[PDB]
């Protein structure tokens, strides 16, 4: 129904190969020409290539020639990009862009595809609490999310119940593998009184680890 | 002839247009050093280009370098001339190092105010479109005054898909109330960029501007400049 | 290649404020460039081309401007959907290339941070591990400097730190800073503090826990 679908999330081994697909809606696919972009570390942006899908015609950006190759199908009215040789340098979000006005190329999006390339295994995360130790009018809970991969995790405090305080803080990579903290602030009333619990999915591993905050 | 054109002053008994003023073709702090058959001038944002020296209805080339003194690029100065209008465009060689790009420079002339135009009748202009290496292109282009609108379309050109239709567009008053149109361009009946003309003359005898065609090397540019007959 | 470049990389702006971004090229581009707006997670979205053509159905507060090699953006009048980073790239000599992007960042009143730490938890000191947790919490502006100390000596070695995006509802910023230690390493000292430096106070913010 969004004129640019694009296909899934992708995890792959280094030396793969994975072809990405932007499937058209809503417009004449081959009066347009489609472009892809990629976008390293959520910042970053690079120009790949463009493709014609009505005369077949393509232009690669220099440095991506025999990494990426485009192409279309146009009775389903898709394009496609196929990157080979995969190494974790390649590791990105892919967008499919097309244009629409007489002087520009650029000017409406895909939702991306994120691709990883990793020689990691998928290991589920280990939970730890984080109560104060060894206070005030508010208390301040946390559960550490330890060497977890994929990157996927969603945490959620009595079961997404408790939202507005919370802050989740971005994973970093160290040993191959995730970690991430995750904090709730609930009034000193709430805690130690009654038991806080933060819940980890971890759809990678089949992991939904409960923990309890208490003491 | 090109000589002349750099080193004569203006004479009132040249056929028009008899001046051009450089302004997109030489920018702030640029010098833009011309030569043709043993003549050099430099301009000179601002300056005029005495293009009443010039033959009509054909391109007239010059050496170019393009400086800020530090020579940025250089290659082939193009200037085609009509009676109210003109236009120039540059055919980079060199930046040395080879590297090719076409780019219109400026488009000038006596303008057509939006509102004084002719209030009706059909005309039909016809003339010259050029790109990079090829100044053969032919542009037919038909405006009607009662509708005010405009359409053609260029022919003839080496690069297929240099060959366009200018779809229908009407006429409007730019930010001085000058008439142009802008309108889209097509290649085999779809849309593959955009183009300008502005009208030219006291009686719109003529048009002159640009189309932009998008390719996937990127957007090549055509001098377009056309005349009633 | 072309290179663009955008200044400043980071700007701060009131609710109703103009702002301007810029966005330069190593050369004359004759006027093919665009400008993209993303929010985080999402993909940009096309905003100006051509410089000073407004994308259909974009406000009208926004414009673009600018020629040869140097462009501009300008919000009127800042609204909250406006926030996110926007990127200029030019389209004139291929391949296109895009700037390193700007981002428009809210302005609000300075906050100290909450600052909240942890001992390692018995199941992870059970695996051998002993990681330290301190939770620096709401503050503004962004600038901060955490230090750990252990037995009151600075720790110089295994700090992890994670900072969040800006606060959709409060604008301020949080961060986490991990100390992570061997078991041995931990069980060897007594006392653990996070010290947190922000120009909301000369004074140190100061958490501490003493094992015994």
């Amino acid at each position: 129904q969004v004129q640019l679908q694009e296909s899934g999330p992708e995890l792959v081994k280094p030396g793969a190969s994975v072809k990405i697909s932007c499937k058209a809606s809503g417009y004449s696919f081959s009066d347009y020409n489609m472009s892809w972009v990629k976008q390293s570390n959520g910042k970053s942006l690079e120009w790949i290539g463009i493709i014609d899908p009505k005369y077949g015609t393509i232009n690669y950006n220099q440095k991506f020639k025999g990494k990426a190759t485009l192409t279309v199908d146009q009775a389903s009215s898709t394009a496609y990009m196929q990157l080979n040789s995969l190494t974790s340098e390649d590791s990105a979000v892919y967008y499919c862009v097309r244009d629409y006005y007489g002087s520009s190329y650029f000017d409406y999006w895909g939702q991306g595809t994120t691709l990883t390339v990793s020689s990691a295994k998928t290991t589920p995360p280990s939970v730890y609490p984080l109560a104060p130790g060894c206070t005030g009018s508010s208390v301040t809970l946390g559960c550490l999310v330890k060497g977890y991969f994929p990157e996927s995790v969603t945490v959620t405090w009595n079961s997404g119940s408790l939202s507005s305080s919370v802050h989740t803080f971005p994973a970093l990579l160290q040993s191959g593998l995730y970690t991430m903290s995750s904090s709730v602030t609930v009034p000193s009333s709430t805690w130690p009184s009654q038991t806080v619990t933060c819940s980890v999915a971890h759809p990678a591993s089949s992991t939904t680890v409960d923990k309890k905050l208490c003491r | 002839g090109l000589a002349d054109a750099l080193t004569a002053p203006l004479d009132h008994k040249d056929k028009g247009l008899q001046s051009l003023t450089l302004d997109q073709s030489v920018r702030k702090n640029e010098k833009l050093k011309l030569a043709a058959q043993g003549a050099e001038k430099t301009y000179g944002n601002g300056d005029s280009l005495n293009t009443g020296k010039l033959k009509n209805d054909k391109v007239s080339r010059f050496d170019f370098i393009r400086q800020i003194l530090i020579t940025l690029e250089s290659g082939e100065f193009q200037v085609y001339k009509q009676s109210h209008s003109a236009l120039t465009a540059f055919q980079t060689e060199q930046i040395m190092v080879a590297k090719r790009q076409f780019r219109i420079g400026d488009i000038a002339g006596e303008h057509t105010s939006f509102d004084k135009l002719p209030e009706g009748g059909r005309a039909t202009y016809r003339g010259t479109a050029f790109g990079s290496d090829d100044a053969g292109g032919k542009l037919t282009y038909t405006i009607d005054f009662a509708a005010k609108q405009g359409n053609g379309k260029i022919e003839h050109l080496k690069s297929p898909e240099l060959n366009v239709d200018l779809a229908a567009a009407d006429i409007k008053p730019d930010g001085k109330r000058h008439a142009v149109i802008s309108g889209s361009v097509l290649y085999n009946q779809a849309e593959k960029g955009s183009y300008s003309l502005g009208i030219f003359g006291g009686k719109a005898q003529e048009v002159a501007g640009s189309a932009e065609v998008k390719t996937v090397n990127g957007i090549r540019h055509i001098g377009l400049a056309a005349k009633q007959l | 290649d072309i290179v663009l470049t955008q200044s400043p990389s980071s700007i701060y702006a009131s609710l109703g404020e103009r702002v301007t971004l810029t966005c330069k090229a190593s050369q004359d581009i004759h006027n093919y460039l665009n400008w993209f707006q993303q929010k985080p997670g999402k993909s940009p979205k096309t905003l100006i081309y051509r410089a000073n053509r407004l994308v259909d159905g974009v406000p009208s507060r926004f414009s673009g401007g600018g020629s040869g090699q140097d462009y501009s953006l300008t919000i009127s009048s800042l609204e909250f959907e406006d926030i996110g980073i926007y990127y200029c790239l030019q389209y004139d000599e291929f391949p296109p290339t895009f700037g390193g992007g700007t981002r428009l960042e809210i302005k609000r009143a300075d906050a100290a941070p909450t600052v909240s730490i942890f001992p390692p938890s018995s199941e992870q000191l059970t695996s051998g591990g002993a990681s330290v947790v301190c939770f620096l919490n709401n503050f503004y502006p962004k600038d901060i400097n955490v230090k750990w100390k252990i037995d009151g000596s600075e720790r110089q070695n295994g700090v992890l730190n994670s900072w969040t995006d800006q606060d959709s509802k409060d604008s301020t910023y949080s961060m986490s800073s991990t100390l992570t230690l061997t078991k041995d390493e931990y069980e060897r000292h007594n006392s653990y503090t996070c010290e947190a430096t922000h120009k909301t106070s000369t004074s140190p913010i100061v958490k501490s826990f003493n094992r015994n």
